[PDB]
């Protein structure tokens, strides 16, 4: 369980009515390295788990269907830290939404799982 | 993700007995072999028992033979270490495991069990 | 399972849109325990790989079975099927159940039905 | 189009001289893995069997036969891949054709060179 | 004399259920049959892209552009006809010819045929039994199929085209590439494609500069997974979780292994350090002799036609065993000893290289530049004996078959990592 | 390339007398294929004789140690047997087949011979 060293705790969900927004937050703990890419999925009742938005160091972002122009993903530099501003949320975003960590890797280089936090929940009223 | 949770462990009495299970999730499971480890504070990890795919065959370390069983449930993804003749040398954190190609093993997060 | 013959049936005329169903009687192997494939041939043309299924039972199509002609087997029976619908004028040719798997060309060792002629014109 | 050896065993040297007089044998082994080799020089004559004179393995630990005791010696240099044979005090006795052995040390497989003359006569 | 490749295969020959015939492999029952050629005893080729050996890696979907590494390359569309699988087919016979035709090659083709995975696959001790994961089921011209051993597949990559890896099925109780045992190798590799790097060590070394002037020679790539598949049908490969880490930049965390490093050679294989050495071989001599032993004690034998004494005796042929007045099993240290070091210090990326006289990499410690397309297939492009440096060419000289710039004709540049 | 074993050397020769078999390889390589030697006499079964495996490792029946030699040239591909003080009992057809890699048993072998030459004629008498 090497690996099961990294944590990534994940805080700020909640609430909030239609319309409003939310900051999810996400620090990794245990890691000696800075993450390749750092981002978001998020799984809605009776459906299956699915990106929401990830970002790599180089700056490239990938993301789910109705992600771009709503949701801001972003990152503390190098360190181990990313944020996911959601605005304008609506019911059907409502759903656990997990941390997610991808380390780099070259082509002769050592391998390693990704890391995934334990979720936490978003629920958004209408 | 791939995750195994396991349990079914805790405190026993010698001669007792004990059923760990473990719920696999994230990966093809008919396709992965499963294996269960222990630990001793002290000693290094040792493999305890191995079971193939498809649950054709199983193997065990010497010292649990007869005492073991391993099995696994393709159906629901469960993996199963049924214990029996418990000794106080049993007592360790038992550890799961899944893999298909070799160097390629997923791990569970551990129960503690103590005879 | 070295003495082997094939007996294909089923075959006739149809109109475009229609359908048939071709069978193969097996006898002198258990045909459940191999791989068996589909095959037709255009008078003047090469043969045309239509379909194959494995011993488990699972079937993959060739392009002109795909979305069109089923696959199957009666194990207790020793008999192969091609359920064949939405036909149309190029499917014309005879028709072939032959050992192996993606069979399409007569190969020592393999063996083949009498063929029978799928025919369909307006 | 064809393939040649993996390796090629390039003997030099030999002669015609008279009893009591010296040769040196070489050979250059091209293209091998000379450390995993034991080296060694046989001679034949015709009819014969092809008999073991001297071979010496990459750390140079030596075998003589009893012929080539106290008159030939075998050497190796594992920088340019060439074993040699220095003969001296040598007898009509040994008039051969003499051929260089790269015998693999695990027996994988074996080289031979094509054979050199020496011809001891009055 | 003979080349390793003793019949010239074409994609669409019509299968014969020996040499070419449609495969599956053991575990992916729901996979497709694919159509395989055996081009060597006990090495059979597979012109498809391997969705195959890994269930969750069964289809050619690329992970989102966010997470998709520099040294990286998707194209769904490769290897997915004929004329591509020909051309595939021939390209990788034709570097296995490029390397046994050097000494080091044909020695290291030769522990590769050799090196059977061990019939240890019973629960009961004394009984030889095949392990299934080391074969695939072969179908016959008839519609029948027959379970055959083999050490060595080459496959297409998966997603990636450009992760040429060298992989095996893992066992319940048995590490088997760690165990002497081995198990059978798939190798995820294609010679249509080979990568830029730059022939002054500054610049090699790091991770921005340059475009990847010289190309990588494929039989070198090749060579190198060829080496660890060596390790693990020996059972002797070095734990992944032996590693070092690149101190080099470094934050990004980026590790290599002890096996990488070892299968590389040169400076690098020193950076091992003497005391690991000796505790290795240490090791695998205990292991090689729990094999004889095993042996030994062996009373029968299941699954075969083949007799109990033959089955010995392949495996006295492949650890070196010596046999007694008794028919009995031991390992012979001076016998060990070569067969250990040839397998971890003679067979190296950089002994290959040597032997080819190609440029080349210096250490394992680089970065890679770009991704070329090519075509060895065509002998005005590429030789079983020069590779791109063809002698009777101006390409003869400084390397120049493999400069892009210089021989432009013979790379399309697809992607740059820089 | 293609498939072929060519034994050849036999003959008529009285009793204590001298044979030389040759048993000539196509299609592969000594490199990997044992070699042994059989002899069917009229109306007895096969009879193992002689091994020569991929590396070279010998075996005889003891009723042939001491009298028969087996030899190998990999460079002709040919795998020889010499056979000193023949005896009636050795009169028989004589075939070498090929085996991957290892020897099979003197006696009790299985399918690892999966290829063999038409055999040669033998016949020792006075
Ligand atoms: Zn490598």
């Amino acid at each position: 369980p090497l690996g099961s060293q990294v944590q990534l705790v994940e805080t700020g969900g909640g609430l909030v009515q239609a319309g409003g927004s939310l900051r999810l937050s996400c620090t990794a703990s245990g890691a000696d390295f800075s993450f390749y890419a750092m981002g978001w999925y998020r799984q809605t009742p009776g459906n299956s788990r699915e990106l929401v938005a990830v970002m790599n160091l180089n700056g490239v972002i990938s993301y789910g269907d109705s992600a771009r122009g709503r949701f801001d993903i972003s990152r503390d530099g190098t360190k181990n830290i990313v944020f996911l501003q959601m605005n304008s949320l609506k019911p059907e975003d409502t759903g656990v939404y997990y941390c997610n960590g991808m380390r780099l890797y070259t082509r002769g280089s050592v391998r390693h799982p990704e890391s995934w936090g334990q979720g936490i929940q978003v629920t958004v009223s209408s | 993700q791939v995750q195994l949770a396991e349990s079914g462990g805790g405190l026993v009495q010698p001669g007792g007995s004990l059923r760990l299970s473990c719920a696999a999730s994230g990966f093809t499971f008919n396709r992965y072999v499963i294996r269960w480890y222990r630990q001793a504070p002290g000693k290094e990890r040792e493999l305890v028992a191995g079971i193939s795919r498809s649950g054709d065959s199983g193997r065990y370390v010497d010292s649990v033979k007869g005492r073991f069983t391993i099995s696994r449930d393709n159906d629901k993804n469960m993996a199963y270490l049924q214990m029996s003749s418990l000794k106080p040398d049993d007592t360790a954190v038992y550890y799961c495991s899944a893999l298909n190609l070799e160097d390629m093993e997923y791990w569970g997060q551990g129960t503690q069990v103590t005879v | 399972g070295s003495q082997v013959q094939l007996v294909e049936s089923g075959g006739g005329l149809v109109q475009p849109g229609g359908s048939l169903r071709l069978s193969c009687a097996a006898s002198g192997f258990t045909l459940g325990s191999r791989y068996m494939s589909w095959v037709r041939q255009a008078p003047g043309e090469g043969f045309e790989w239509v379909s194959s299924i494995e011993p488990s039972g699972t079937a993959w199509d060739g392009d002109s079975a795909k979305g069109r002609f089923t696959t199957s087997r009666d194990d207790a029976k020793n008999t192969l099927y091609l359920q064949m619908s939405n036909l149309q004028p190029e499917d014309t040719g005879v028709y072939y159940c032959a050992t192996g798997y993606r069979t399409d060309t007569r190969i020592p060792g393999g063996s083949w039905g009498q063929g029978t002629q799928v025919t369909v014109s307006s | 189009g064809p393939l040649g050896s993996q390796v090629q065993l390039v003997e030099s040297g030999g002669g015609s001289v008279q009893p009591g007089g010296s040769l040196r044998l070489s050979c250059a082994a091209i293209g091998s893995v000379f450390t995993m080799y034991t080296t060694a020089w046989y001679r034949q004559t015709p009819g014969n069997l092809r008999e073991l004179v001297a071979s010496i393995t990459d750390e140079h630990r030596t075998n003589y036969a009893a012929s080539a005791e106290g008159r030939f010696t075998i050497s190796r240099d594992n920088a340019k891949h060439t074993v040699d044979l220095q003969m001296t005090n040598l007898k009509p006795e040994d008039t051969a054709v003499y051929y260089c052995k790269l015998e693999h040390d695990l027996g994988y497989y074996d080289y031979w060179g094509q054979g050199t003359q020496v011809t001891v006569s009055s | 004399s003979m080349p390793f490749v003793n019949k010239q295969f074409n994609y669409k020959d019509p299968v014969n259920g020996v040499d070419i015939a449609y495969i599956k492999i053991p575990n992916a029952g729901q996979m497709q049959p694919v159509k395989a050629f055996k081009i060597h005893n006990k090495i059979w080729v597979i012109p498809e892209r391997d969705t195959f050996t890994n269930p969750e890696e069964g289809d050619l979907n690329p992970p989102p552009e966010a997470k998709q590494v520099p040294v990286s390359y998707y194209d769904s569309t490769y290897l997915s006809t004929d004329n591509e699988k020909d051309n595939y087919l021939k390209g990788v016979t034709k570097l296995f010819e490029r390397i046994y035709s050097t000494d080091l090659g044909r020695m290291l083709l030769t522990s590769i045929v050799r090196g059977i995975p061990f019939w240890g696959g019973s629960t009961i001790d004394t009984e030889l039994k095949v392990i299934d994961t080391n074969c695939i089921n072969v179908i016959q011209p008839d519609g029948s199929y027959r379970s055959e051993e083999l050490n060595l597949v080459i496959i297409g990559p998966s997603a990636d085209i450009i992760q040429f890896e060298c992989k095996s099925f893992g066992h319940e109780v048995l590490n088997l590439t760690r165990n002497g045992y081995g198990s059978t190798q798939y190798i995820r590799f294609s010679p249509d494609f080979t990568f830029g790097f730059e022939e002054s060590l500054e610049v090699d070394t790091n991770p921005l500069l340059g475009a990847g002037k010289f190309a990588t020679d494929p039989a070198v790539t090749l060579a190198h997974e060829l080496i660890h598949a060596g390790h693990r049908l020996y059972g002797i490969a070095i734990n992944p979780n032996r590693v070092f880490k690149v101190n080099t930049y470094e934050m990004s965390g980026l590790e290599v292994s002890f096996e990488e490093l070892r299968t590389f050679g040169g400076h690098d294989a020193k950076f091992i350090d003497s005391l690991q050495e000796n505790e290795f071989r240490l090791y695998y001599y205990n292991k090689f002799k729990d094999i004889a032993s095993t042996l030994n004690k062996a009373k029968s034998i299941v699954g075969t036609t083949a007799s109990l004494q033959y089955m010995k005796n392949v495996f006295k042929e492949k650890y070196l065993l010596s046999e007694d007045t008794s028919g009995k099993f031991s390992v012979d240290k001076l016998k060990f000893d070569k067969l250990y070091k040839m397998l971890t210090e003679i067979y190296t990326e950089d002994n290959f290289v040597k032997f080819f006289k190609v440029l080349n990499r210096k250490t394992y410690l680089n970065f890679d530049k770009a991704v070329f397309k090519i075509n060895i297939v065509p002998k005005v492009n590429y030789t079983i004996y020069d590779g791109f440096n063809l002698r009777n060419t101006n390409l003869a000289a400084n390397f120049n078959g493999q400069n892009t710039e210089i021989n432009n004709m013979n790379f399309t540049k697809l992607k740059n990592f820089t | 390339s293609q498939l072929q074993l060519v034994e050849s050397g036999g003959g008529t020769v009285q009793p204590g007398g001298t044979l030389r078999l040759s048993c000539a390889a196509s299609g592969f390589t000594l490199d990997e294929y044992a070699i042994g030697w059989f002899r069917q006499a009229p109306g007895k079964e096969r009879e193992g004789v002689s091994c020569i495996s991929s590396s070279a490792s010998i075996s005889y029946a003891d009723s042939v140690k001491g009298r028969f030699t087996i030899s190998r040239d990999n460079a002709k591909n040919t795998v020889y047997l010499t056979m000193n003080s023949l005896k009636p009992e050795d009169t028989g057809v004589y075939y070498c087949a090929r085996a991957f890699l290892a020897c099979g048993p003197v006696a009790g072998w299985g399918t690892e011979y999966d290829y063999w030459g038409q055999g040669t004629q033998v016949t020792v008498s006075s």
